[PDB]
């Protein structure tokens, strides 16, 4: 769930 | 004296075979360069000058030319990728690297400079900048037992120049470079200088926004403390780039992010979500979502710190992309979350903001917004408690909000829409 | 974000 620039 | 000279006059002087006429035009084009507005760069460049600058570069016995040069080069590769590739194609780059060793400590600045905005157009120029071998002697100048021994102006410059050196993917810099680089790097984010200490987290966040390889190369040097000791700063040049490098370690692993919880980030996040700086505000929210996508371990840290009325603040009032990143933090904190967290979420009242936010505009936050409340509504069928979150919804008049999402324009938001409606306010 | 290049003076 971990979103990246 | 030399001040607003005709590039004709500059042209004419330079074109002298007189080495201090040729001095006092490339002073006079300095100054023209170096003027409040409109440095006639194009007109400069035109003029054929450039050639002129770089071949001043290496003249040792006259050392003015070497600084003046130095300086109407650097102004001219301040300018469009055009024109700093015009100082890149007159072979100015090895020229720089050899006057960074020059004994004149302003000659050696201004190549630090000049090369700093050769780097900073992109990643050809800053890998070419890398390549003529221009590290080692930058890394050499910053081989002092204490940097307060420099110049405050000297050290800005050589970290903004190391900074645009750690700047720009596609591709990242050599993995060798931010190896050699990172140690001083880190002297310099532990500098007291707060201009030095913003470039030194705008580099850090540089080496930070990439593979998980890169976080562990920063994290690896040990730099989460002193990043979330700059997280606290009072100065926004540097809490702004401490943020984004936080941001960027908590993009990584759940050992990486357990990194920045274990230095203590959380503990600045009830200031960072309230901080009056909107950006602030959404990189914070942004963290935070990427930190509710960890482990139950590290949501509960988020809930025991908490975070969890300040993520209700902003999503009851914030700029929207905040809300959306907040939004995107419920959904990934209700994913991943335990059904105790997720009660302590509905406790804190995240339900009237959240069905609040369903009357968006934008279609992503919504399906969003749905996702966590199906989650929450899936545990509270654990509890045998979704008829009290069903009345809650109703109350809050979100249930009127998802049954309009049944004709929403997106498949998947009345797709969502319908199930919950006909999943647990039915009969 | 927008200090990629400097110029002087
Ligand atoms: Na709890
Ligand atoms: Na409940």
């Amino acid at each position: 769930f971990k979103r990246r620039r | 004296g030399t001040v607003n000279w005709s590039v004709e006059d500059i042209v004419k002087g330079i074109n002298s075979n007189n080495l201090e006429s040729q001095l006092q035009a490339t002073q006079a084009a300095r100054k023209l360069l170096s003027r409040e507005k409109q440095p006639p760069i194009d007109n400069i460049i035109r003029a054929g000058l450039i050639p002129k600058f770089v071949s001043f570069l290496g003249k040792t016995d006259c050392s003015p030319i070497q600084f003046e040069s130095a300086w109407a080069l650097t102004n001219i590769a301040s300018g469009t990728s055009e024109q700093t590739k015009a100082v890149v194609d007159g072979g100015a780059i090895p020229a720089f690297i050899s006057l960074l060793a020059s004994p004149h400590a302003h000659i050696s600045e201004q190549a630090v400079w000049a090369l700093g905005n050769i780097a900073g157009d992109g990643s050809a120029f800053r890998d070419l900048v890398i390549k003529h071998g221009a590290i080692d002697p930058l890394l050499a100048l910053l081989a002092v037992p204490d940097l307060s021994t420099l110049a405050c102006g000297y050290l800005r410059n050589l970290t903004w120049t190391l900074s645009n050196l750690c700047r720009n993917k596609n591709p990242a810099p050599p993995l060798d470079a931010v190896e050699q680089i990172l140690p001083t790097l880190v002297r310099l984010l532990h500098h007291n200088d707060p201009e030095v200490l913003a470039d030194s987290c705008w580099a850090i966040s540089y080496l930070t926004d990439g593979p998980n390889e890169r976080i562990e190369m920063v994290v690896k040097k040990g730099v989460v403390p002193q990043l979330v000791k700059l997280l606290g700063a009072t100065e926004l040049p540097i809490v702004t780039p401490a943020l984004r490098a936080i941001g960027n370690i908590v993009t990584g692993t759940d050992e990486q992010t357990q990194k920045v919880i274990d230095a203590g980030a959380l503990a600045v996040f009830p200031s960072l979500l309230t901080n009056p700086k909107t950006n602030i505000q959404k990189e914070a929210t942004w963290t935070m979502s990427n930190i509710t996508a960890g482990r139950q371990d590290q949501i509960q840290q988020v809930v025991n710190h908490g975070l969890v009325p300040f993520l209700v603040g902003v999503l009851s009032k914030a700029d929207f992309k905040t809300q959306k990143e907040a939004a995107w933090a419920i959904t990934n904190y209700t994913s991943g979350g335990t059904v105790e967290q997720i009660v302590y979420l509905v406790h804190c009242g995240i339900i009237e903001p959240l069905m609040n936010l369903l009357s968006a505009k934008d279609t992503k936050i919504i399906q969003v917004i749905l996702d966590a409340i199906s989650n929450i509504f899936q545990a509270a069928e654990k509890l045998g408690e979704t008829e009290k979150l069903s009345i809650m919804i109703e109350e809050c008049g979100g249930l009127d909000k998802i049954e309009a999402l049944q004709r929403h324009e997106n498949e998947s938001v009345y797709k969502a829409s319908l199930n919950l409606i006909e999943k647990y306010f039915s009969v």
